[PDB]
């Protein structure tokens, strides 16, 4: 209803406390494709809405932010999901992106390979990825949990996501993992936020909010993505573009989050707390260093 | 010494009728901004779109050597306006046209200085 209004819907939490089983999702709108602003390519407007989204979670933005964005590239080769987290993001934030194949970026700086080859020496305070193989969607097969680049995701979040930080990753019906979802019970907060602009898609982005480096809830990733699939498919959402409209108030806004160094002896209920309400970060202030693995042959 | 010349081929192109460079990066925005040329942040005004800068460069977008001698570039990683009446080739505008390096505004598109 009201929703038309907002960037998109979160899955309501009655959902996410069911047992249910894996069934197909069959949308109803299902091949409707949004009226887009005029000029506005669909990754920009979908980007949009989730950062729009991401606004009212409570988010660490420190001073000297990191945010790493992972399946950056395009079919056009460009990369408009970068353009509009660069948009979004304060100003001086640092922002790496990455993809398998070339692309040109107004990131701070850009990995091409695949994303099990990338290693950075610091920690990030957000994650974004829009990683996805279309070749997972093939509805005559068994819908398994995937692995790939998302077992890669669910180690690099555990190695290198800073606590406080935040994770918003896309899945789909076919692209998921279920080792993700139980990692979201190690946030403070989760949700799976699908875009209204692709309200008639089975994607949506799973986002967990300020990570605390340890379970705060056990999750069979199973069971969780067969309760987003029933969600879905007994929820129909009107596709909409009515949030794109208005941009005042799209800014992240710089909250200065503290960062601190601590050793894992230190965190306490107390800091824990702090975590779990965006107002702390914990990670080291040196460098941003990054690389990419590349493997050498001589075909010769 | 021989250096290819992408702006000319370019501009050869368009005035033989070549279909501007698409997939320029178009954002969303109040268009309530300053209306200056190169900015952080879009800042398009009412007769004015913002571009990620990127994808508004002829040499990114072409893979090629930029002019800068360090090689640097003036728009990637920020954002770019264009005049909405030449937002069809923003690649053309931004390699034919000046920002005015007093105002930041481009010259003949927003730069009063010389009134
Ligand atoms: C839906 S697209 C990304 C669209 C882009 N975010 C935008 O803003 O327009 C999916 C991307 O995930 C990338 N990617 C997919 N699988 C990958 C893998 N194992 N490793 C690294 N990148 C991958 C693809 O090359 C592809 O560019
Ligand atoms: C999400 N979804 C659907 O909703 C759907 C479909 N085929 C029919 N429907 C309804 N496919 C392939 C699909 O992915
Ligand atoms: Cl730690
Ligand atoms: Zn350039
Ligand atoms: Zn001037």
């Amino acid at each position: 209803s009201s929703q038309a209004w907002q960037p998109g819907v979160a899955m309501p939490n009655l959902y996410k406390m069911q047992r249910m089983l894996l069934e197909k999702c069959d949308l109803q709108n299902y091949g409707d494709s949004a009226t887009l602003p005029k000029g506005i390519m669909m990754n920009v407007a979908k980007y949009t809405q989730l950062c729009q989204y991401l606004n009212t979670l409570t988010l660490a933005v420190p001073y000297n932010m990191r945010v790493i964005h992972f399946g950056a590239g395009s079919d056009k080769g460009v990369a408009p999901g970068t353009a509009v987290l660069r948009q979004w993001l304060p100003t001086g934030t640092l922002l790496v992106d990455s993809d398998l194949n070339d692309f040109v970026s107004d990131a701070d700086s850009t990995l091409i390979g695949d994303c099990a080859t990338v290693h950075t020496a610091n920690k990030w305070d957000l994650i974004i990825s829009d990683m996805y193989d279309p070749k997972t969607k093939n509805v005559t097969k068994e819908n398994d949990s995937k692995e790939g680049f998302f077992t890669y995701i669910c180690g690099f979040i555990q190695q290198k996501l800073a606590l406080g930080g935040s994770v918003a990753i896309k899945i789909t019906e076919h692209s998921w993992n279920a080792d993700l979802y139980k990692l979201m019970g190690h946030f403070a907060w989760w949700t799976a936020f699908v875009t209204n602009v692709n309200a008639s898609s089975s994607e949506a982005f799973l986002i967990g909010c300020n990570y605390l480096g340890k379970p705060r809830e056990q999750i069979d990733g199973y069971v969780m993505h067969a309760n987003y699939i029933f969600w879905r498919n007994t929820n129909p959402i009107q596709l909409s573009s009515y949030s794109l409209f208005d941009m005042s108030k799209f800014p992240l806004k710089l909250r200065g989050t503290a960062v601190m160094s601590l050793k894992e002896g230190q965190i306490n209920d107390m800091i824990l707390s702090l975590l779990s309400k965006g107002r702390l970060i914990i990670r080291e202030n040196n460098r941003v260093v990054i690389s990419s693995d590349v493997l050498v042959n001589n075909e010769n | 010494a021989f250096a290819v010349d992408a702006a000319k081929a370019y501009k050869d192109y368009l005035a033989s009728g070549g279909q501007p460079i698409t997939n320029c990066v178009k954002m969303l925005c109040t268009h309530t901004g300053t209306g200056q040329a190169i900015t952080v942040t879009p800042e398009a005004n009412m007769d004015q779109e913002s571009f990620g800068g990127a994808s508004c460069c002829l040499y990114c977008r072409c893979h090629i050597d930029h002019p800068n001698p360090k090689g640097f570039c003036d728009l990637k990683g920020k954002y770019v306006q264009i005049p909405t009446t030449c937002a069809n080739d923003p690649v053309g505008f931004t390699l034919k046209n000046t920002v005015c390096t007093v105002c930041g505004m481009w010259k003949g598109y927003g730069c009063s200085c010389d009134q």
